[PDB]
RNA sequence: GAAACUGCGAAUGGCUCAUUAAAUCAGUUAUCGUUUAUUUGAUAGUUCCUUUACUACAUGGUAUAACUGUGGUAAUUCUAGA
RNA sequence: AUUCAUAAUAACUUUUCGAAUCGCAUGGCCUUGUGCUGGCGAUGGUUCAUUCAAAUUUCUGCCCUAUCAACUUUCGAUGGUA
RNA sequence: GAAUGUUACCGCAAUAGUAAUUGAACUUAGUACGAGAGGAACAGUUCAUUCGGAUAAUUGGUUUUUGCGGCUGUCUGAUCA
RNA sequence: UGUACAACGGGGUAUUGUAAGCAGUAGAGUAGCCUUGUUGUUACGAUCUGCUGAGAUUAAGCCUUUGUUGUCUGAUUUGU
């Protein structure tokens, strides 16, 4: 899948690509709303740490 | 193979174990067992029976996994470039507060000039 | 880490307070501080010339 | 002076005559039995709430669009996040 | 023709309205302070009346049929009371 | 199932009986052939039909597990059972 | 006279569908008390909840079993 994210802080925001179902696995089973640590996904996201907003699916 | 849930009761069901029932309404549902299929040809409430999994959860027995969303405590202290800020200059105004004589000084210039307005309007009248 | 096109990076506010007290805490100033001196403005340059487009103010 | 918000209008107009036989409808009445944006005419000195510090009254507060850029959709006057 | 229009006491109200709006003009008094005052408008606002309407509604009137003479009243038909 | 020395274990095979059967789809192949219309075959793969012999994981059936729970009628003072 | 057997038990597993008892500001409502209520309380009350995936049953042709309690020398017959 990919993964628009934002930095509000920068205020930032860029999309990123993304394999590895048992690195999305992570999320999956989770709420729009809930917090997850990053190196799970990814090391370059390691000790941050996202939460989500929504998104858009197939179709 | 792929695992479910019972349509009715609430369980995985392992390969050709159970049974599936189809409706006319093009709806599905597994059963795990003669029981539950029974049940259903009874047309019956799995929200009244107790062993389902949907009754534990609609009268909360086991209900061990959903905790608090909770609500931070944090302030904004991101001065963001405001786009007509320059934020060297943004800090320099903010730390500008005090100081208003010469907010005063500019005021009664402004006073003067004013005066020297209306002067000139009644002159121009006149 | 620093994330690039997102921690890195940083971005602008594309505009400020158009209200009195808005500016007034924005840089936190009095009852009294001339919020008009405080005003930002937008340069921009049509030509050769150019011009500060200052807002307003409401209230 | 684009866009968006806000305010309005969008219930008019137009077309057609299927249904409908005290039902529409005509003409006549009542509203001492009611709604009336609206136009129009007039119409608020009392309202600081232990109303002697509670206090901004030369005037109070929070969002949010448009926009920024980030994205999904095969696709719709689709849309999310920031 | 009214228990009316209105008024008047006691109370009620999840508390309604009583203008933080805007253009044009810039004037006058001075103890000259950005002191005090002040106009032509635009908007929006409580209620009353009005008006553009609306809803109900009174009387009377409608074609061929009796090879339809009885009908309505279960579950409203008629009326009354709350 | 007596008798063959007893008793036990493993075992040969005279004999007797016998059982598997049938079709379709795909390819071949719109090919072979034929003027054309039309239109094949073996090999090969997947399934099925009829029969047979075994099993009963699961599905279904059956329930005196009178195992569980439920309902009426009545008796046990009540309840409980 | 022993990784022997058995009955009991224990556990597992499988089935039912949440036990009796106790409580409850739950309870359609009703009558009564006075302290009158300022949820006033007493009492009748199918049912509802909690203790409760509870209790009950489980080999009779299910598995297991470091427990408990016992059991283990009766009869007859056969010879190349």
């Amino acid at each position: 899948m990919k993964l628009n994210i934002s930095y509000p802080v920068n205020g930032s925001q860029k999309t990123f690509e993304i394999d590895d179902e048992h690195r999305i696995r992570v999320f999956f089973d989770k709420r729009i709303g809930q917090e997850v640590d990053g190196e799970a996904v990814g090391d370059e996201f390691k000790g941050y740490v996202f939460k989500i907003s929504g998104g858009n699916d197939k179709q | 193979m792929k695992v479910e849930i019972d349509s009715f009761s609430g369980a995985k069901i392992y390969p050709g174990r159970g049974t599936l029932f189809v409706r006319g309404d093009s709806k599905i549902f597994r059963f795990q067992n003669s029981k539950s299929a029974s049940l259903f040809k009874q047309r019956k409430n799995p929200r009244r029976i107790a062993w389902t999994v949907l009754f534990r959860k609609h009268h909360k027995k086991g209900i061990t996994e959903e905790v608090a969303k909770k609500r931070s405590r944090k302030t904004v202290k991101a001065q963001r470039p405001i786009t007509g800020a320059s934020l060297d200059l943004i800090k320099e105004r903010r730390s500008l507060k005090p100081e208003v004589r010469k907010a005063n000084r500019e005021e009664k210039l402004k006073a003067n000039k004013e005066k020297k307005k209306a002067e000139k309007a009644a002159r121009k009248a006149e | 880490q620093e994330l690039e096109g997102l921690t890195d990076t940083t971005v602008p506010k594309r505009l400020g307070p158009k209200r009195a007290n808005n500016i007034r805490k924005f840089f936190g100033l009095s009852k009294e501080d001339d919020v008009r001196d405080f005003v930002i403005r937008r340069e921009v340059t049509k030509g050769e010339k150019t011009y500060t487009k200052a807002p307003k103010i409401q209230r």
